[PDB]
DNA sequence: AGCAGCTGCACCT
DNA sequence: AGGTGCAGCTGCT
RNA sequence: CUAAGAAAUUCACGGCGGGCUUGAUGUCCGCGUCUACCUGGUUC
């Protein structure tokens, strides 16, 4: 949880059939939790062998279009779902849903390792960008270069070297190529202060996000209150709700060589900021930390504003 | 503040993103926004052409968005023979100072 | 010694969502500008054809049926006017590593499927599945009835290591049927490159192109969606056709289902030809299973007995277990 | 539980409504005795029956098509989660949101 | 024996949507660059004129309703002021392999079926179905009401088997009637080619042209669409037609529906014109069905004593069920 | 001479 | 485009 | 090591017949756009 030395940029991810509903409360993008475990895989499969740290994750999201439909112009939407090969009786099988969705993303990574002193750049950002094109990142499969056009080779911004000045037209070298969409932060204090403003009624929190995930008017003794950008209510992490079992206890675990635990989400406040209007590129990173004495397995962005 | 994000937005991705950029109708006026909001060099790329908006002062734009502007926020003696009426034009000032800056850093 | 309870495999060979548009062929090298197919609505009206039922007949209450017809609105696809073919366009990529499982319990059970699994690639390669996965790519089975009466198919596939073409390949893909495998002088190429993929090094990209001269202004067939209609007065169905930025497209799953025809070993008959590589093997346009549990000649029986018990079949028989390996799935006891 | 068992929840599901005894068919049997009309093996047996409602009732077990994911620890190795469905929440987020969509107040 | 439960075929012969455009008659050998008839719209304003129940016939109320008129938009086509003919094109293509399904689940049921198709191309070919159908390319039937009043049709027909043509027809459109099936000498060519792709020994792409001869402004009448919203009183649209990239057309299911207008074997009559090839062969224009199911001489009755019984069921009425067979459907269960 | 399986049927909101 | 539990049956033992 | 790992929605079809949108009308009064300038861009 430090400052990176440097930063690693994944300049368009085209990903195909990734998963949209995401939590049992939401639907849109998927969630941070999903790029967090992305770039902890891609540690795992690089960096040891490259003597690399990698813990931080930008979300920007390009573009994004879903499965969905719209019936008899009703005001509620439905997902376009497969077709499952039949029962080993042959007739056919009980349906399971799940939504898919094309998007277009942007990564940027935070490098803390000693592996920048003694190698090339451009080696270790071709090297991690040709590992990160053969697995997938939220369900869906990353997909590769398309002929007709330039495609885009991945550099890597250097961060604790070099002048002020410098640095600060390095960064905005870097926000050029990165524009045409937004990026994802997250806003516990912001719901934290809207909670505490309006608590003369009910002090319970799950009654703040679905207050400011609606269109609330209260009209004259016909205006439409001040929204301050894009909230959205996100998944937060993990809350367990059972004690934590032995390697050997619970049948039909995953690992027998890991502890196990039964768990809930935990529903949060996020937005979306147009890259221009932050200080630093580092302050977007998305960040994951567990307290294992609690239940407490929360992924948030810190040292932002 | 949300309002000059989203023209920037739409800028970036509304011009830059369609591969084509052919000659506007009427070119002795309709080239403000064709140069400022407008692709780079093409296949119809004369001598003047990528000599003209890249060597050019890219400062124009900066006055003729603040023109554009001054439409949506209403003024009148109502606002400016009172003292918010000047803050409300600072706001806006202080907003389009850095359109030059960082609308300008493409060509120049 | 047993099975693992929790027992899960990755797919490998997944293809994207595929492309059309149209143009003229003798042009169809400089097929790069050629715009896209779009789907469009119509509207139809029919009367009743359908087998009524075997006493409500009553040749007056026909009559009075007959005068009220059915009314309907449907999406639809057609080639333009003076546009003569239609390309499809895909990219498919080879994952390698084929053997690996990718949650296991037991960790004696792993390694005996490790064990197995590398008997398996040291006694014969995976040259005769790559033979068979590459006819799907040089005939063009992938176009399902877009390959029904066209005069001329044709399949250019090209092998990309950098940013530019490593290698091309070009079929006549009318002439390579779809009951029989042999081996061309071609083929072996695509199928040495396919099974160099497979076996695990990383990854390899290959583009494939396939141009069918079908007509002018002649209808086209994309994939159609499911979904749960919406029940009021409205049009409530549009029988949706698939698109993916107003270009019509083929699913996914529906090319990668084309693919995997490979099975001539199922103990029904080679009448029907090559069926799909499933557990206990089923056909959805045909209605039943073959490859029963009764008989011994499904997937977890004959995994079953080959990792565990240690009798290994057929050599036939041995190329249907490592296909829906690489093909994947979720097991568990 | 299995679907056929659901209308005998009905039974253990009255004693909420009209009487107080909701707590009072296990425990507490002066109400289940007057009310009840039986014996007291009768009574020993229809109390321990449905007690177990609130039970644990299995051992503790998951599933190959449950999720089971991954979690990171702070410089060490990871842990299971296994995430379920939160039924109560889902619930209570329905409730206020249909009355919101349609009810009297909203309507009006 | 009984009828599978799943049993589907598909078509064999697939036209495309007719486009229309407009010019002078005695340059239609240069029509390569006729511009399009496109839709407008227009106002119209009706009166009453239904008839009334003698419930609220008033004197008072009919006077009450004239005063309150309805007005609508209409969507309207009409030739230029300078042009006196219309033209119509469009492409065909006969596929053939008219007897094999396209879905079936016994296998008992397909092989029987296979051989009673078999057995009927081996006693006679696809000669008379094929005759029938080019006769109705001869007549230009396909302008349903474009044709009434006209003072000349003629129609041209190609046959492409590169982006060349190899043969050509030319006839007079009005001089072959609408009621009789006479044998020319170059009909039986056409004839002769027709049957050669519906038997399979052969590919098979037809590109058809009419022109119509009409008067100068007067109004073409394309496919009406359906409006989804019901009309409403004071300005709303009324009807619709059917368009391309601005450009009037016809369905390719109603020009489909006028080239199966073949049977004249249905027991009521045969004089009173040939109809459409359909299960219990009715029309909704009036309001009737021939081949009623109390007869026996239905689809769904003639093929189930055909094929699970071996009744042959007439040679003239042979022809009835290829012909539906060619249609294509959903028959079984 | 029973174990194990398997099919099929019914219950339910 | 239901899951779960039980009565009955088989069958070579 | 990512609410991880897996998946063919398909076969056929005639939208159609009719129609009168009309009748009148005043856009008016008044006005200071000024000061400066080497294309020796490479109008290839």
């Amino acid at each position: 949880v430090t400052d990176p030395e440097a930063l690693l940029l994944l300049p368009r991810l085209s990903i195909q059939n990734a998963n949209a509903i995401s939590s049992p409360l939401t639907w849109g993008f998927p969630s941070p939790g999903a790029f967090t475990g992305f770039v902890h895989a891609l540690q795992r499969r690089v960096g040891i062998s490259l003597d690399i740290e990698l813990d931080g994750v930008g979300i920007v999201c390009h573009r994004f279009e879903a499965q969905i439909s719209q019936p008899a112009g009703k005001r509620t939407k439905v997902f376009n779902l497969t077709r499952n090969p039949l029962n080993r009786d042959g007739s056919t099988a009980a349906i399971v849903e799940e939504g898919r969705a094309h998007l277009e993303v942007s990564l940027l990574l935070g490098v803390h390792g000693d592996g920048l002193d003694d190698h090339p750049a451009q080696e270790i950002a071709r090297q991690v960008q040709e590992q990160a094109g053969a697995m997938r990142l939220a369900g869906g499969s990353i997909l590769p270069w398309c002929n007709e056009r330039f495609p885009a080779p991945n550099a890597e911004l250097l961060m604790l070297g070099g002048s002020d000045e410098q640095r600060r037209k390095n960064q905005r070298r870097l926000t050029r190529r990165l524009l045409p969409g937004f990026a994802l932060v997250s806003r516990e204090a912001l719901l934290q202060q809207h909670l505490e403003t309006l608590r003369t009624t009910l002090p319970e929190a799950t009654t703040l996000d679905a207050l400011l995930d609606l269109c609330r008017i209260n009209f004259e003794p016909w205006q439409v209150r001040d929204k301050p950008g894009w909230l959205v209510p996100i998944p937060a992490g993990y809350n367990a709700l059972s004690p934590l079992y032995l390697p050997g206890e619970v049948r039909n675990a995953r690992d027998r060589e890991t502890p196990l635990r039964f768990v809930e989400n935990l529903f949060g406040l996020g937005e979306w900021l147009s890259p221009h209007r932050v200080a630093a590129l580092s302050d977007l990173l998305w960040y994951h930390h567990a307290e294992p004495d609690k239940g407490l397995y929360r992924w948030s962005t810190p040292r932002f504003v | 503040g949300q309002i000059c994000d989203e023209a920037l937005q739409y800028a970036a991705r509304l011009r830059e993103l369609e591969p084509g950029w052919s000659a506007t109708p009427g070119c002795q006026l309709h080239d403000a926004e064709q140069l400022w909001l407008d692709p780079l060099r093409a296949q119809t790329d004369e001598t003047f052409l990528q000599r003209r908006l890249r060597g050019d002062w890219p400062a124009e734009v900066g006055n003729r968005f603040a023109n554009w502007l001054n439409r949506a926020v209403s003024s009148d003696s109502q606002i400016l023979g009172s003292p918010e009426a000047a803050q409300w034009s600072q706001e806006l000032s202080k907003e389009l100072t850095m359109f030059k800056e960082i609308l300008e850093d493409e060509r120049d | 010694l047993s099975t693992a309870s929790v027992l899960a495999f990755e797919r490998k060979l997944d293809p994207s969502d595929a492309l059309m548009s149209a143009g003229a062929w003798a042009q169809r090298d400089a097929s790069q500008e050629w715009p896209a197919v779009t789907v469009r609505e119509k509207s139809v009206r029919g009367t009743i054809s359908n087998r009524l039922k075997t006493k409500d007949r009553d040749p007056a209450k026909l009559d009075a049926s007959i005068q009220s017809p059915n009314l309907q609105t449907v999406d639809v696809a057609n080639l333009p006017s003076d546009a003569d073919t239609l390309k499809v366009r895909f990219t498919l990529r080879v994952l390698g590593g084929a053997g690996t499982p990718s949650a296991c319990n037991d960790a004696a059970y792993r390694d005996k499927l490790l064990q197995t699994v590398a008997t398996y690639v040291n006694e014969q390669g995976f040259a005769e599945l790559a033979r068979r996965y590459a006819h799907n790519l040089a005939n063009a089975r992938f176009l399902w009835r877009n390959r029904v009466g066209a005069e001329a198919v044709e399949v250019r596939i090209n092998h990309i290591r950098q940013g530019e073409v490593a290698r091309t390949w070009r079929f006549d893909a009318l002439a390579i049927g779809l009951r029989d495998f042999k081996a061309d002088a071609e083929l072996d190429a695509l199928a040495e490159l396919i099974a160099s993929g497979l076996s695990g090094s990383g990854h390899v990209l290959l583009e494939v192109v396939a141009f069918a001269r079908i007509g002018d202004g002649q209808e086209v067939f994309p994939s159609q969606e499911l979904i749960l209609d919406k029940g009021d007065k409205k049009g409530q169905k549009s029988k949706t056709l698939y698109s993916v930025r107003d270009a019509a497209a083929i699913h996914s799953q529906k090319i990668g289902n084309a693919l995997r025809t490979i099975d001539t070993w199922y103990p029904d008959e080679d009448g029907l030809g090559p069926i799909a590589v499933e557990p206990y093997g089923s056909v959805t346009s045909q209605g039943k299973a073959y490859r029963q549990p009764k008989q011994k000649l499904d997937f977890y029986t004959l995994l079953d007995n080959w990792v565990l018990r240690d009798e290994a079949p057929a050599v036939e028989q041995q190329h249907y277990v490592i296909a829906n390996l690489i093909r994947g799935g979720v097991f568990g006891e | 539980g299995n679907a056929a068992a659901l209308d005998v929840f009905k039974f253990l599901s009255l004693q909420y409504q009209g009487k107080n005894l909701l707590n009072w068919l296990t425990e507490d049997s002066a109400e289940a005795v007057q009310a009840l009309s039986d014996n007291a093996e009768q009574a020993r047996e229809w109390r321990q029956a449905f007690i177990g409602i609130t039970a644990v009732k299995g051992a503790p077990a998951s599933h190959s098509l449950a999720k089971q994911l991954y979690f990171p620890l702070p410089g060490s190795g990871y842990h299971l989660l296994a995430p379920l469905f939160p039924t109560s929440l889902v619930h209570h987020v329905h409730a206020l949101l249909r009355e919101a969509r349609f009810g009297d107040a909203a309507k009006a």
